[PDB]
């Protein structure tokens, strides 16, 4: 029988407190029953829904989730990992190679107005932006990797991201 | 006042008299400004060197003209503690903040240096106008926390100012203090005297004092 | 309050140059945190409401964090300046939606003559190997002063001045201890105090001090 497979949407595994997450089975159900059962650190949860849905993000919400339908085998686990602050890159992908595309986004607490916003490779301004954008290189090279943050305003205050590792393979 | 970043926080240290005798009482003060109407809870956890107290006392928010709010929370402190470089932590909590704000202070640290106080007359030239201007040289202290007051036969001689501390070149402070007298006091034989508080003087005080000599 | 776009700083000139005719006053006019994207910036100089040219615009610097800087520099007549004509900078960019301005003018006010007393050390001071000397200038206004020690021609370095404190008249004053070996101060050295004000005659005095 099919493994279920865990889906996040959106698709970052890194989020902040008091976001919004919503996981989705990919598994077929039976005629009988279209029930999922979802796990949250082998706890299992309650709802038998399609959808599972973190409103309101806490610290406790971290952890290996699960799913399994009627005719699917239990689903491989998916990590989500809720951190405290003001700021958090997050990424559509965190394994890059050489000739691809680093894709970064610097998120912030509640979808606040960014401004003044910096991303910084090994301690120095790489690339500005007036407002909130993301950043993105087209084509990864062996120079490019390096520890990233990002920092801007959050209304007069001045708050910076915590450093994420970035390593370009292969060549 | 959009307030995006939510509540900022300050840390202020006792008023040098107060840490320098036994019958004042010396506060360290944690004061939160721009704390929102809307969500306007403040939680205050106090540390002495890494410890809880719960003996402070927190003031009722006051409104501002900016339409925020003003927390205020005082924590007394013990002079040895202070004196002695005891670290003094205030956390501050509000539903507007990712996690809770701390600061620290603390008495600032290096070997502390006697003040040199010095009484200089009023120049020559200065006596052909109507008012007079004793001064008070204080060199060669550390830290920089000190007090000076001025006092004439007992009572406190008030009409004066006082420079704010130096740095030397030796790392040391040093302030000016200026006292305005009319000429015809200064004529008469008048004593008028600089008193100096610090924790590097003997017994945190010493006076000196000044005239027509 | 505001959002991103650059941000602007205009910045006096420093108060001995407002004095001497032989300095050149500048009022300097700085924006910071300018995209690579939109790399223009205008620059537009007003002397109450004067549009005004010869004003030195430097080619933009990358700075370290990966913005632009970019500088102008409007050199000002001192008269001007000491009269109290306002001087602002206007700076326009696509990234601004409307242009931002900025003003600045000598604090206005009565200007009042400082009196500069030379003090010499204290009897009990005269036993350590190094005295003090001290300058007392006092009553005056505005607070833009400068303060000096001298001794045969060469300039004395070991002084240091306190910043200017708020007199109870409303006029401000401040101390300048110069630093001195036991020895030169029993030689019968003579030092002397410049004050630099325009409230001064010339805008210059110098008080003289020595061993009585
Ligand atoms: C809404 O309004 C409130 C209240 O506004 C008040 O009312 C209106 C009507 C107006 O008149 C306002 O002008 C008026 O303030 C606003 O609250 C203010 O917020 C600002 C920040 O934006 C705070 O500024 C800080 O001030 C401290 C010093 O503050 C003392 O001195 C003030 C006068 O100088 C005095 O007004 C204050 O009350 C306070 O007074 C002290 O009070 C304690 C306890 O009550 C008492 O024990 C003391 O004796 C007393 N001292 C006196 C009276 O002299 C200043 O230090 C801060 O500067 C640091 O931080 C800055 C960051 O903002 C930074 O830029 C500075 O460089 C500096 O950085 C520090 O530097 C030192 C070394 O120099 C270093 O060691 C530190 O590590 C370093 N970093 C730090 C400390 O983080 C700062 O300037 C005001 O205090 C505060 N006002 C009040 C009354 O609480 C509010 O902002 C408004 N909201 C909006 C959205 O506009
Ligand atoms: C990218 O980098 C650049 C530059 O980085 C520089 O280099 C790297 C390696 C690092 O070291 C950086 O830290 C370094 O600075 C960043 O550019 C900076 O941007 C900030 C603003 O975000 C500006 O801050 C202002 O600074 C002024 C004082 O500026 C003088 O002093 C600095 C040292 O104190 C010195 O670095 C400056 O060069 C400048 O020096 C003066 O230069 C003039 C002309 O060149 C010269 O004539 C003078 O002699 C000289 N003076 C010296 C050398 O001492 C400060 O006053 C500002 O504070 C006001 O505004 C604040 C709001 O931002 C407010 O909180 C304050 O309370 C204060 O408020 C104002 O006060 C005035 C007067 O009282 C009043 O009239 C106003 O009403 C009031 N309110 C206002 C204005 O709103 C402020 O702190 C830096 O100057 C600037 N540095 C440079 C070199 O350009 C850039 O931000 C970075 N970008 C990013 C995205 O990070
Ligand atoms: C799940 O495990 C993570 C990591 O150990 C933990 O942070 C989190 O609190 C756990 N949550 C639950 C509901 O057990
Ligand atoms: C915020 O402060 C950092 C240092 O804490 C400073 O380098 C920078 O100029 C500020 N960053 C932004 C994006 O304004």
């Amino acid at each position: 029988l099919p493994k279920a497979v865990v889906f996040l949407e959106p698709q970052w595994y890194r989020v902040l407190e008091k976001d919004s997450v919503t996981l989705k089975c990919q598994g077929a159900y039976s005629p009988e029953d279209q029930s999922t059962q979802w796990f949250h650190n082998e706890s299992l949860i309650s709802s038998q829904a399609s959808s599972y849905f973190i409103d309101a993000a806490t610290v406790d919400d971290s952890g290996e989730y699960r799913c399994q339908t009627q005719l699917s085998t239990l689903s491989d686990p998916v990590q989500l990992e809720v951190h405290i602050g003001w700021l958090l890159l997050q990424a559509p992908r965190w394994v890059f190679k050489e000739e691809d595309p680093i894709h970064l986004r610097c998120h912030s607490w509640k979808n606040t107005a960014l401004h003044k916003v910096t991303y910084l490779q090994n301690g120095k301004g790489r690339k500005y932006f007036h407002h909130n954008s993301d950043f993105y290189i087209p084509k990864a090279t062996l120079k490019d990797s390096g520890s990233y943050f990002c920092r801007g305003l959050f209304g007069s205050k001045n708050v910076s991201s915590e450093t994420v590792q970035i390593t370009i393979t292969q060549g | 006042p959009e307030l995006l970043g939510g509540p900022s926080v300050f840390l202020f240290p006792p008023k040098p008299k107060d840490t320098l005798m036994i019958s004042r009482t010396p506060e360290v003060t944690c004061v939160v400004v721009d704390v929102s109407h809307e969500d306007p809870e403040v939680k205050f956890n106090w540390y002495v060197d890494g410890v809880e107290v719960h003996n402070a006392k927190t003031k009722p928010r006051e409104e501002q003209y900016n339409s925020t709010y003003r927390v205020v929370s005082v924590l007394t402190v013990l002079h040895q503690d202070w004196l002695n470089g005891k670290e003094y932590k205030c956390k501050v909590s509000n539903k507007a903040l990712p996690a809770p704000i701390e600061k620290t202070i603390s008495k600032a640290k290096g070997q502390p240096r006697e003040p040199q106080v010095y009484t200089l007359p009023p120049s020559r030239d200065e006596l052909t106008k109507n008012q007079v201007s004793l001064t008070c040289l204080v060199k060669g202290f550390y830290p920089s926390d000190i007090a000076v007051e001025w006092e004439s036969n007992g009572q406190p001689e008030n009409n004066y100012k006082t420079t704010p501390p130096v740095l030397d070149s030796d790392g040391s402070f040093f302030l000016y203090s200026k006292l305005t007298v009319d000429k015809s006091r200064w004529q008469q034989g008048n004593v008028f005297s600089c008193s100096v508080m610090h924790e590097a003087l003997h017994n945190h005080y010493t006076q000196k004092s000044l005239s027509l000599s």
